[PDB]
């Protein structure tokens, strides 16, 4: 069963650094990890805007072909809308992509993997693991 | 029996991204 | 119909009076 | 067969003003209109943060129940990442949701219907129409 949604920052850091602690978690949770298509979009932008687009696209494609990319669907959208509104009212917003990811993970009952605990801590109903 | 993709180690051990790749993320 | 939606319940005047795209 | 993807601006305007000319366009184009789930997220947020949330939710709900809402899927993500890269290359600002909606539409060969032509006009490969 899917259990974990990797935030974009974790993906970038893993791509750039291939860290041991992450590799261990990846292997422990093979087939239980996904990203949101919102993250895919950011990673494709990173690749295409870089000095080595072809090279970097292939690295990304290899990353995403080993996990699941989930569609940002109607329930993701609703739950994201609801969270945004709660955050506005409390004056502690989160960046636009991050809000979507948290809303997506929220709608699917998934744990967000992030090093940005301070930021993500404050999103209602969120479950977090830092794999660094 | 759980379906699995290619291994994670084969990716982690692959040659990676150029140095400039997303040195910044760019979220508004 | 769309007609029944166009003629029905109205949103409050504050609804997204600014869109707030960050 | 879907032809038009309504941008967020056109949806907000339509909801707030219930305009006659849009009603005629809608009736003529029933079952050829859609929104992105990105726009759904923005409408729910707008409802939920407003001074009459339950009431504004119901208006939003009746609006979206009458057209198709498309999931923002892997092809939408990829098309969006490409577009963001070409816009960066040209130092042209477009907002984050507008970009996703333009990528979404472009991934499905759709015309974007928008009353903010100036923002969308500089996206390469755009097809746009203004219904206001
Ligand atoms: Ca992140
Ligand atoms: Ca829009």
């Amino acid at each position: 069963m899917l259990k974990f949604m990797l935030d974009t920052n974790t993906c970038i850091f893993t791509i750039k650094n291939k860290p041991e602690h992450i590799r261990e978690r990846f292997n422990l949770n093979t087939s239980r990890m996904c990203i949101s298509s919102i993250t895919l979009m950011e990673l494709i932008y990173g690749a295409e805007k870089s000095l080595a687009p072809e090279r970097n696209l292939a690295v990304v494609e290899g990353f995403i072909s080993r996990l699941e990319v989930l569609d940002y669907d109607t329930q993701a959208a609703i739950h994201t809308g609801q969270i945004r509104a709660e955050l506005a009212r409390k004056g502690t917003p989160v960046g636009p992509y991050d809000q979507m990811i948290a809303g997506h993970a929220g709608s699917r009952g998934l744990v967000v993997v992030t090093n940005n605990l301070r930021e993500f801590e404050r999103i209602p109903g969120i479950r977090i693991e830092d794999w660094c | 029996i759980t379906p699995v993709g290619e291994s994670w180690d084969s990716w982690f051990d692959g040659e990676g991204a150029s140095t400039d790749f997303m040195s910044t993320r760019e979220q508004p | 119909s769309w007609d029944s939606w166009f003629d029905g319940e109205g949103a409050s005047t504050d609804f997204m009076s600014t869109r707030e795209q960050p």
